């Protein structure tokens, strides 16, 4: 099967700016009656994909002008002459001389912000939760960008591992920050067993780490 | 252009099979093929199969041949797509997409310029089960949130006041956990002033348990 | 068109009884395709008689190169006299449907 690789996989731009994404195929993708089926396809947050790029070099119907391709052998690159905010969401190039039709693994194109530190938030388990027999500890970084955040949980100064699932929204479409939640999940009984609960975060936008505790019962 | 309107979510259980539909309008349905594509994270997009209309002639790829049955019904403009023998990896997102047939009347040199809607088919060993709803609330800007917690299968609702309530509010998407069941938490970002003045509740809506809960924090 | 299929001879006549062998070649480019034998019926109205793959007295044979085709009519009868051809479906990669050139098959009376 011929296979599709984009490059690269994240691509923070800028508003205003070029951009640029490759894609390389895995042998040649020239078809038999010697046309080129590669295309570029577009998925913005929460939409089904649309095209974009037809027969390597070929804009569709309604897309505007800044769209362009190329391309030549199994390189092609498609180019964006100025990013804007409706330009967000996934892009994935695709060939169509070969069966099975195959994608690339796609694009995620997101805006460039100025940087912004998180604001932390600690929410200690419930009375109704601890009932249940389950204990769970959420942290919560607000409003921060880029994506790349570490939380580190510590009960008793203890780092822990494995008992935390996070999750991070999408880049919000009027300040284009993101917003992610530690979930610390842990046995009533391990939980009333140690007293200091606390996440450490560490961000670009902080200088140095910022921590958020609780101790059980106060 | 036109128009595909697929059939709503599928959850099932691994072993299965799921049937789901492909309703066309705006265009011809015999001057288009109908192809199949799967979208998951540990897979990407992938082409499943195409059908033509008129011939019932179907092309598979080889990962899906002999478990997948693609079916079109010209007079009802609905193309069909019949997954058998569900692995817990078919969770996915499947998308039916038109392809133009070039004929000496006209020639197409684009593949999908119309895409269905998506259709969701979880495929899980869990039961239904409606959700554990939990207060957030810490021990001059205050947050809140509630904990959506043990429900399968997807999705929830999470509304704030009735919807009254939307400014500075964060859902965030639902993680799979160990035992098979979601869990979702939702936050909100209130001025430290208003905690004894406003009542903050949560609007937790799971249909496929029938479950509605009213939470105040 | 890009690669139709050729469907010979452009001429056949029989005596009404035998046996009319059609020659339809198609040199496929990657197999996900379908062949379909057509007869063209009042104005430009198309029957489909028979289809490779899967009345039997339209026969469809696969010869042992990957190009050859013969489409019979088994017992053929006065009113069997018409308009032939032979259509290619590529369902992919990239759908495309070529039909060949229209043959005529006549049958004569029997003495
Ligand atoms: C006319 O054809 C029939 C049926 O033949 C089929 O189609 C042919 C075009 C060819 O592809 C054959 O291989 C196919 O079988 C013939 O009927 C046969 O008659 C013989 C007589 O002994 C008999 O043994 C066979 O069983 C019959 N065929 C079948 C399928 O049962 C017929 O002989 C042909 N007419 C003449 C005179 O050529
Ligand atoms: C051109 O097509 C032939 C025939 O393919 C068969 O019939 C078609 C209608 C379709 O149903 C195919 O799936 C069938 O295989 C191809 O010949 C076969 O090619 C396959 C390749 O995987 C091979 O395994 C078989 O042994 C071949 N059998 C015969 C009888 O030829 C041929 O490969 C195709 N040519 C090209 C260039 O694609
Ligand atoms: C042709 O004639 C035959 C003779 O019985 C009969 O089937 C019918 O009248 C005609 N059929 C077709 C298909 O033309």
């Amino acid at each position: 099967d011929v296979v599709m690789t984009q490059s690269p996989l994240s691509l923070p731009v800028t508003l205003g700016q070029p951009a640029s994404i490759s894609c390389r195929s895995s042998q040649s993708i020239v078809h038999s009656n010697g046309n080129t089926y590669l295309e570029w396809y577009l998925q913005k947050p929460g939409q089904s994909p649309q095209l974009l790029i037809y027969k390597v070099s070929n804009r569709f119907s309604g897309v505007p002008d800044r769209f362009s391709g190329s391309g030549s052998g199994t390189d092609f690159t498609l180019k964006i002459s100025r990013v804007e905010a409706e330009d967000v969401g996934v892009y994935y190039c695709f060939q169509g001389s070969h069966v099975p039709l195959t994608f690339g693994q796609g694009t995620k194109l997101e805006i460039k912000r100025t940087v912004a530190a998180p604001s932390v938030f600690i929410f200690p388990p419930s009375d109704e939760q601890l009932k249940s027999g389950t204990a769970s500890v959420v942290c919560l970084l607000n409003n921060f960008y880029p994506r790349e955040a570490k939380v580190q949980w510590k009960v008793d100064n203890a780092l822990q591992s494995g008992n935390s699932q996070e999750s991070v929204t999408e880049q919000d479409s009027k300040d284009s920050t993101y917003s992610l939640s530690s979930t610390l999940t842990l046995s009533k009984a391990d939980y009333e067993k140690h007293k200091v609960y606390a996440c450490e975060v560490t961000h670009q936008g902080l200088s140095s780490p910022v921590t958020k505790s609780f101790n059980r019962g106060e | 252009q036109g128009q595909l309107v697929q059939s709503g979510a599928e959850v099932k259980k691994p072993g299965a099979s799921v049937k789901v539909s492909c309703k066309a309008s705006g265009y011809t349905f015999t001057d288009y093929e109908m192809h199949w594509v799967r979208q998951a994270p540990i897979h990407g997009l992938e082409w499943i199969g195409v059908i033509e209309s008129e011939t019932g002639g179907t092309a598979y790829n080889q990962k899906f041949k002999g478990r997948v049955t693609i079916t079109a019904d010209k007079s009802t403009s609905t193309a069909y797509m019949e997954l058998s023998s569900l692995r817990s990896e078919d969770t996915a997102v499947y998308y039916c997409a038109r392809e133009g047939i070039t004929t000496v009347a006209t020639t197409y040199y684009w593949y999908f310029d119309v895409w269905g809607q998506g259709t969701t088919v979880t495929v899980s060993s869990a039961s239904t089960k409606g959700p554990s709803v939990f207060p957030l609330a810490p021990c001059s800007t205050a947050a809140l949130g509630c904990l959506v917690k043990d429900y399968f299968p997807e999705p929830v609702t999470v509304s704030w006041n009735s919807g009254a309530l939307t400014s500075g509010v964060h859902t965030f998407p639902a993680v799979l956990q160990s035992s098979g069941l979601y869990s979702l938490s939702s936050v909100v970002t209130v001025p430290s002033s208003s905690l004894g003045t406003k009542t903050y509740t949560c609007n937790v809506d799971h249909k496929p348990s029938n479950t509605k809960v009213d939470k105040r924090v | 068109p890009w690669n139709p299929p050729t469907f010979s001879p452009a001429l056949l006549v029989v005596t009404e009884g035998d046996n009319a062998t059609f020659t339809c070649s198609f040199s496929n480019t990657s197999e996900s395709f379908v062949l379909n034998w057509y007869r063209m019926s009042p104005s430009n109205q198309t029957d489909k008689l028979a289809a490779f793959p899967e009345d039997c007295r339209f026969r469809v044979t696969q010869l042992p190169n990957g190009r050859d085709f013969h489409m019979s009519v088994v017992r053929a009868r006065r009113n069997d006299s018409g308009t032939y051809l032979c259509g290619a479906i590529s369902l992919a990669p990239k759908a495309q449907i070529k039909e060949s050139l229209r043959a005529e098959l006549r049958v004569t009376e029997r003495r």
